[PDB]
């Protein structure tokens, strides 16, 4: 079932571990990668309980961002300059699901 | 229309031998104030105490002949010169009112009515009476020359209520009241002039006129000249072409604004050859207004409308010698009516001039030519061009120029007319208010091509307080339109903001046209902005910019987790080129604070870094100098301006000192941290591979023990260079660092003592120093009570050699004969030698060069 | 089939491409994570024309390595030093597949 809102952030918690802007839980599940220049990233919804902020120096190197976030156009910007699109967005058995892709560099 | 003209005055009489003054813009209604007050006398509602009251009028009294000021005032109540003399002999119950001054002792002896006017005005018959008096500002002037020890009292008129309901009273049905009311206030120029009823009564008639008519109002409120020209259609006869009349009323309007005059008598109609007949459609037209007080006179609807018929006189056409008319006419020319004078002397000519510019327009002259078939002048495209050198002048334009110049490019509604204008801008500043500003700049500016600056500022009430919903999305379509000036300008290489009540959507808006690639900015400042989430998506909007290499950030914040992550991934991501980074007014933890320092080691193009404001506590101090002692780290200048700094971390900075191999600069001003910070410093410097070369101890509370230990820091080869003191005094030891000055060894080439607190019994260290040293270049003195003998003895000394100083700053006083003499001898001995004689200036020298 | 070879050494020579001590290319293809300390990538095994060696500095952080080590009783040596685990490599249809895996401390 498709959805008409979408999160406005996505800090760090902890590594694989996300909170919107309303201090719900995300988990990213699966990483797709086709190609050099296609990555496409899953994002789930899910309560769990959370331990203490994990800081940067204890997050390390990572494939993922530190932080989205929404632009007009319907257009995320990661933390590292690059622009993430939307796939899709749905409902099912009263699971939230997202699926985003890593656009080439213009 | 009544009940609101009544409750008007009802608050404004409340607000007044007593000389009181009412002066407000015309139309506002001060007439009417008096003759209620005086009504309210007649009826009794006043106090009893005003037994008798007199009314006067410039508008008929400047004709009537010499007389008595008893006949005066008798003149039109001929049965009360019986009891004149009864009336007269209670001055202190008696009230006059004089009303339109701008328009112009014994009370049985017969005078001239200027001078019956003059004394009164000064008290000099019946001085106990009670005096009102109503003109505009601009004849405010002589009031103050005749009245003595005055009140000055202002008028208002309606509000946005007032307007609400006259609106609801002339249309009646709702639904066409308040389409039209927020019809007229969408244009905020127009909305203002809305003030007086005049021009309410003008703008309901003509949108109802169009409603029932069936037509579009939208373009009719767009702008004054539109809705103004409109109405002037609609209120002749058709078919007639009256192409005589329309000159022939142009011609009048044009000869009252010149002359100044607000009313005119059947003989000055009659002196310009205006047919009585044409009197029938001028008033049943409601353009003139025939006074049903005093018979014979006549005036115009509304002072707007007199102006814009005076743009109709100078674009209509000229003919043939027309300089051969009878009368010698009070009409300038284009250039006279443009001129700045002009526009000082005579303030009612400045509306003049943005009719004129939308008169500009090739639709207007069209339809105006087909509904009256007179004939236009095409020349005016370039006679407003001729006064071009008003905008040529070479130098930025100040805001309120700029505001004046784009609401007349706005007016005249032909992009071909604004390229010409706004192509050779190079800096701008802007400081919007509300969204018509913002239109204007919008339709303006986006044919510039060379800007090279631009300030932004954005003042509260443009953008709705964070939660209406359509209110605020016609301002957020206004604004994305607006910045696109950011995308589109390439040449752009230097942004500021500062002080804006901001939105989150708008700072959304701005950053995403800012992140695009077209852009190429170089600086940036963003200074108190509102709200406080503007400061974290501004460090996220900047990372990666290739040109970026100065950034500014200050205010009041506090470090949430998510400021922090974004303030170190913008050093350490691997596309950066930053070489400038300031910060202010950031409260964090040590931890933060340690993680962040952890980061710059990283970092390998950083070169300056700038603390001003932010609480270190000493611990991050001590943190930052325990992460400098390594040796690998990259930073060069460093500056802890005003950090809460003391003596304890002291021992670490010189640590830092003797082993670093990269710092050549520094910078503590503001600071007490003490003679122990000092001498734990010059334990520093004392080692032979130190190699900074710049030291600041601006205003850092040191004192003779200091002095001593810097002199003999100095008194060996050390590098140093620069040093600067200031407020910090050091008048007693001051002969301890002439003697380090005399070493030999010394190699400083600057120095600044700028208010040290020095006594002129010193000059002779700083005369014989000077004297001998080889190295010194420059010393900045100021402040000091050296000034006369100071003065003397420094000149006498110097006289003597031609020592290597170059420039030497102190204060004089140019108004002394031997003080002259001896600058010149010196001078012409030494005519190396500048000599900065005008050291009063209070501002220090900052720490920016440093 | 199950095949008992499999690569003593991996170097990454690009940007998510490996070769072997055979020089063959191994691939990711897809990364699965049930948390931290359980990770898991997928290799295959195709045929691609090799460009300049993009130097680790170029390639820049990533979560994968830039070495891979094998070691017997299923033991893998990264170049950070972790451990990792083959699940399994089998060749179907032609094309070559393994499977890693991540173990706690």
């Amino acid at each position: 079932e498709a959805v008409t809102d979408h999160p406005d952030r996505l800090w760090a918690w902890e590594k694989f571990v996300y909170l919107d802007e309303k201090q719900h839980a995300w988990l990213p599940l699966t990483i797709e990668i086709k190609d050099r220049l296609q990555l496409r990233v899953l994002l789930r919804r899910e309560d769990v309980v959370l331990g203490r902020p994990m800081t940067p120096t204890q997050i390390g190197p990572s494939l993922l961002p530190i932080m989205w976030q929404l632009y007009p156009d319907g257009r995320y910007r990661s933390s590292d300059s690059s622009f993430w699109r939307l796939v899709y967005h749905i409902k099912i058995d009263g699971v939230e699901d997202m699926l985003l892709e890593l656009l080439p560099d213009d | 229309i009544d009940n609101f003209h009544d409750d008007v005055t009802l608050r404004n009489q409340r607000f007044i031998p007593y000389t009181v003054v009412l002066h407000g813009p015309a139309g506002v209604g001060k007439t009417t104030l008096a003759k209620k007050c005086m009504l309210d006398w007649t009826d009794c509602n006043l106090s009893p105490t005003l037994r008798y009251a007199f009314y006067l009028s410039c508008k008929e009294l400047s004709r009537m002949g010499p007389c008595s000021f008893a006949e005066l005032i008798s003149k039109d109540w001929p049965e009360l010169q019986d009891d004149i003399p009864s009336i007269l002999a209670q001055a202190q119950r008696i009230l006059f009112v004089v009303d339109g001054l701008d328009e112009l002792g014994d009370w049985e002896k017969k005078k001239p009515v200027p001078v019956l006017l003059g004394s009164l005005l000064k008290r000099k018959m019946l001085p106990r009476a009670a005096l009102l008096v109503t003109t505009r500002p601009r004849a405010l002037r002589d009031l103050q020359l005749l009245a003595q020890q005055p009140i000055y009292v202002r008028v208002e008129g309606f509000l946005e209520e007032d307007r609400r309901a006259y609106f609801l009273r002339h249309f009646g049905d709702e639904d066409q009241a308040m389409r039209a009311f927020e019809l007229m206030r969408s244009n905020a120029a127009l909305f203002q002039l809305g003030s007086a009823p005049a021009v309410c009564w003008i703008v309901c008639t003509t949108l109802k006129l169009q409603m029932e008519k069936g037509e579009d109002p939208v373009p009719t409120c767009l702008t004054r000249t539109g809705l103004f020209l409109r109405f002037l259609c609609s209120r002749f006869p058709q078919g007639a072409q009256l192409r005589g009349a329309l000159r022939t009323l142009s011609l009048l309007a044009a000869q009252g604004l010149w002359a100044q005059m607000s009313v005119f008598h059947r003989e000055d109609l009659e002196r310009l050859g205006v047919q009585e007949s044409d009197l029938r459609l001028f008033l049943d037209g409601d353009i003139l207004r025939q006074d049903r007080v005093s018979k014979g006179c006549y005036s115009f609807i509304h002072l707007s409308f007199q102006q814009f018929l005076t743009a109709l006189f100078y674009a209509l056409e000229k003919e043939e010698g027309e300089d051969r008319d009878g009368h010698a006419w009070d009409i300038g020319d284009v250039q006279k009516l443009l001129s700045g004078e002009e526009r000082l002397k005579n303030p009612d000519l400045i509306q003049v001039g943005h009719f004129l510019f939308g008169l500009a327009n090739e639709k207007r002259a069209k339809e105006l030519e087909a509904t009256f078939g007179c004939r236009m002048s095409p020349d005016i495209k370039q006679e407003l061009l001729q006064c071009k050198a008003h905008l040529h002048a070479n130098k930025p334009l100040s805001v309120t120029d700029l505001k004046e110049v784009l609401g007349c490019l706005y007016e005249s509604q032909e992009e071909e007319l604004a390229k010409v204008v706004v192509a050779p801008f190079k800096e701008i500043s802007i400081h919007l208010t509300n969204t018509s500003e913002v239109m204007h700049c919008s339709f303006s500016l986006k044919h510039c091509q060379d800007l090279q600056k631009l300030s932004l500022q954005v003042a509260k009430g443009v953008f709705l307080e964070n939660y209406w919903a359509r209110q605020d999305l016609r301002s957020l379509r206004l604004w994305t339109d607006f910045c696109s000036l950011f995308s589109s300008n390439s040449n752009l290489k230097f942004l500021e903001v500062k002080q804006s009540f901001l939105s989150d959507s708008s700072v959304r808006i701005l950053c995403d046209h800012v992140t695009r690639s077209t852009c190429h900015l170089q600086k940036v400042e963003i200074k108190n902005v509102t709200p406080d989430t503007a400061y974290r998506d501004f460090c996220l909007a900047f990372i990666g910019k290739k040109t970026l290499t100065h950034l500014t950030l200050a205010g009041h914040i506090e470090w949430e987790r998510t400021m922090m992550l974004m303030l170190c991934d913008l050093l350490r991501n691997h596309k950066c080129n930053l070489q400038y980074l300031r910060l202010g007014g950031h409260c964090a933890t040590p931890e933060q604070w340690a993680e962040f320092f952890y980061v710059l080691k990283a970092n390998q193009s950083l070169k300056h870094l700038r603390l001003s404001a932010n609480v270190l506590l000493d611990e991050g101090a001590m943190l930052l100098y325990k992460t400098m002692t390594r040796p690998k780290h990259f930073l060069q200048m460093l500056s802890l301006e005003n950090c809460r700094l003391t003596e304890a971390s002291c021992k670490d900075l010189a640590a830092v000192l003797v082993v670093s191999k990269k710092l050549t600069h520094l910078c503590l001003a503001k600071n007490p941290i003490g003679d122990t910070g000092v001498k734990f410093l010059c334990e520093g410097l004392s080692y032979p591979d130190c190699k900074l070369q710049t030291l600041v101890l601006q205003q850092c509370s040191i004192t003779k023990l200091g002095c001593r230990y810097l002199s003999e820091a100095l008194q060996e080869a050390c590098s140093l260079t620069n040093l600067d003191l200031s407020i910090n005094q050091i008048a007693r030891g001051l002969w301890i660092l002439c003697q380090a000055l005399e070493n030999p060894n010394c190699n400083l080439k600057h120095l600044r003592l700028w208010s040290c607190s020095l006594m002129p019994f010193y000059c002779q260290h700083l005369g014989s120093a000077l004297l001998s040293n080889q190295k010194l270049e420059t010393l900045d003195l100021g402040q000091n009570h050296l000034w006369k003998s100071g003065i003397i003895k420094l000149f006498g000394v110097l006289r003597q050699r031609t020592g290597s100083l170059k420039i030497l700053r102190l204060k004089t006083y140019e108004t002394n004969l031997e003080i002259k003499k001896l600058l010149e001898e010196v001078k012409e001995k030494n005519p190396k030698l500048t000599i900065d004689c005008n050291a009063s200036g209070a501002t220090a020298p900052p720490c920016c060069d440093f």
